Parts: C-alpha cells; structure tokens; sequence
C-alpha cells in the first residue's frame, strides 16, 4: 500500500521565564519514530520504534543537530510573529510545523508537504506544486516575498522529492517486520438493553494498524445515520487502534442491522449481525 | 531524516 | 483560537474483573496544548501515569494519549479529569467499559 513521512513540531513561549517548550516527533505511517523534547535529560534525538536503533552515531549526533537548530528556529519566529502582529511580550504563543511527504504502492513519490501556524492557524504553507506559497495573511505575504527571494521552495521540492522518499524508503525496508504488516480490525458486536423493548447494538473493531478505517451500519441492506453514534478513532497504547460505531434499534429487530467495516487489511470489508 | 537549515520567518 | 478538548477513557483490552489491563484517556481536538490530565481511581489522582508526545492533526489541534496500568473490579470506579484554558472547572469522564 501507500506510505508517509512525517514531522511534526510545537513551540510554545514561556513569558515568565526562559526559552519555549519544544516537543518534535517523528512518523512513519502511523508509527511514532523519533522524539525530541526540550524538556528532556537527553537533549538528544531518541528513539522511538525498535527499527531506528539500528541508525549509527552520525546518524543521531546529525538529527540532535538538525532538530536542536529547528527548535532555535521556532524561537526566532516566535519573536519576528510577536512583531508582526503587534503583541504584547506577556502573553504565551504557539507555532506548529508540519512536513514530509507520501509514497505509492511501488514506493515512488506523490506529494509533499510544508505547512505553518501560528496560534492554531494556517500561516503559510508549501502548495502541491513544491513551487508556490499560500499565504493566509499580510503578515504571512511578508514571509511569502521573503521565502520566493530566498530560494527556499526549491530546497524544500529537493528534501521533499529525494531525501524525505530514500529514507522513507530505507525505514520501510529497516522496518519491514512492523511497518508492512497491516493488522486487519478484530471484529465483534455487543448489545445494550436502553429499556425492555429498545437496545443499542455496538460494532468494535480492535487492535487494527494503520489506523485509517470505516465503520457504516444499514438497516434492511441500506445506509443508516439515525440513531448512531461513531467514536473517534483511537489509539490502543500498543501501536495499534480501535473504534465503534452504534445504533438504537426496537428489540427483537437485530436482524435489521448490519455493520460494515473497511480496512487496508481485509482484502474485502467485513459484514457483522449481532448473535441472537 | 530531517531538513536541515530552515529559513526563518 | 481556542478549542477545547474531546475526551475518551477506554481500556486497551476488553475488561475482565480481576485481569490486568491499560487504562487510557485520549484527549484531542483542542488548542493551546498546555493541559491538566489525571486518571482517578476512586475520585483519587493516580500516580504512575505516563502519556505520548504532544503531536497534532491536520486542523492543528493537539491531541495526547495518558495511560496507566490497571485492574477492573466490581467495586473501583475509574476516570479520566481533565483541565484546559477553555473549560470554567475540570471536566470528569467515568469509565464504562462498554465504551
Ligand atoms: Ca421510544
Ligand atoms: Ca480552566
């Protein structure tokens, strides 16, 4: 199937004293790879996953490097966004990057990413092209002008085309084992008495990897929203993910409703009726 | 692996 | 902007009374990511509580996962309190293990 590299970081002034919090991580699909935190002992690049551990010493004194100038970065924008938006010296502000790029089934690049915020808003962000900038603002247009004179598309289509493809792909390879495994969702329904005639009929789906999936009830082989509640897809805390999806039905109906569920791992999605 | 030097703002 | 935060308190297996098991609260969707999160067992702050790394989704909201081990019992209630610039008092979410 398709894969990612990610990066995520998070700088969040302080006022009162000393320098922003700045927590960097790393993914490759849904996996968690590296980790950065200020606030750590370390302040090295560690790792997070079994298959990084096998990466040299210039491998990690290069990512504590790289990632402790982004964290001096993020710092320096904090200031220059405080002056662009007329703000007061008191308050906290966050900034957020995010940037990597997505991989086909045969591995070759498809799209890459650079976007900012500030303050929990888009700033500036690299379009699909790799060439050109969207701007939100007129603070942002400033940066905009900046960055075109400054040739820094053309480096972020680089990284973003070679080096983010070639180490996704040695991290696939390094990682096989985990990362090209795909763990179909283990499936079932429980059943919830609301009074004596009514019950909720609830369709799990556990321990699944990657986490994207579909869970979609009918009701006599035609889709149905009312009366359903669908959680949010979840992390399990070993890696992989859950979610459920309900619906009220009149007992002694069950039958009625079926649960589909859609995953990367089923080679054809699921069909599940409650066990009278 | 990570982008190296970053432009600032 | 501020958003606050969706909560979910869960367990990572399907709970038994009596086995082992991970008891997690999934916080999302909110902005800042400056966040107060305790697991309770009994009203009473648990202490061995770990959580991931502050990352974020596509809206730029930020979202943690707090995690602790624990054992289901008839008589324990168990919970997830959260505190965030955009809520007036905590917020207290009970455990149902059907959920
Ligand atoms: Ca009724
Ligand atoms: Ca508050």
């Amino acid at each position: 199937g398709s894969h990612s590299m990610r990066y995520f970081f998070t700088s969040v002034s302080r006022p009162g004293r000393g320098e922003p919090r700045f927590i960097a991580v790393g993914y490759v699909d849904d996996t968690q790879f590296v980790r950065f935190d200020s606030d750590a002992a370390s302040q090295r690049m560690e790792p997070r996953a079994p298959w990084i551990e096998q990466e040299g010493p210039e491998y990690w004194d290069g990512e504590t490097r790289k990632v402790k100038a982004h964290s001096q970065t993020h710092r320096v924008d904090l200031g220059t966004l405080r002056g662009y938006y007329n703000q007061s010296e008191a308050g906290s502000h966050t900034v957020q990057r995010m940037y990597g790029c997505d991989v086909g089934s045969d591995w070759r690049f498809l799209r890459g990413y650079h976007q900012y915020a500030y303050d929990g808003k888009d700033y500036i962000a690299l379009k699909e092209d790799l060439r050109s900038w969207t701007a939100a603002d007129m603070a942002a247009q400033t940066t905009k002008h900046k960055w075109e004179a400054a040739h820094v598309a053309e480096q972020l289509r680089a990284y973003l085309e070679g080096t983010c493809v070639e180490w996704l792909r040695r991290y696939l390879e390094n990682g096989k084992e985990t990362l090209q495994r795909t763990d179909a969702p283990k499936t079932h329904m429980t059943h919830h008495a609301v009074s004596d005639h009514e019950a909720t009929l609830r369709c799990w789906a556990l321990s699944f990897y990657p986490a994207e999936i579909t869970l979609t009830w009918q009701r006599d082989g035609e889709d149905q929203t009312q009366d359903t509640e669908l959680v949010e897809t979840r992390p399990a805390g070993d890696g992989t993910f859950q979610k459920w999806v309900a619906v009220v039905v009149p007992s002694g109906q069950e039958q009625r409703y079926t649960c589909h569920v859609q995953h990367e791992g089923l080679p054809k999605p699921l069909t599940l009726r409650w066990e009278p | 692996l990570l982008l190296d030097r970053l432009n600032q703002l | 902007i501020q958003r606050t935060p969706k909560i979910q308190v869960y367990s990572r297996h399907p709970a038994e009374n009596g086995k082992s098991n991970f008891l997690n609260c999934y916080v999302s969707g909110f902005h800042p990511s400056d966040i107060e999160v305790d697991l309770l067992k009994n009203g009473e702050r648990i202490e061995k509580v770990e959580h991931s790394d502050l990352s974020f989704s596509k809206d730029w909201s930020f979202y943690l996962l707090y995690y602790t081990e624990f054992t289901p019992t008839e008589k324990d209630e168990y919970a997830c309190r959260v505190n965030h610039v955009t809520l007036s008092q905590p917020k207290i979410v009970k455990w149902d293990r059907d959920m």
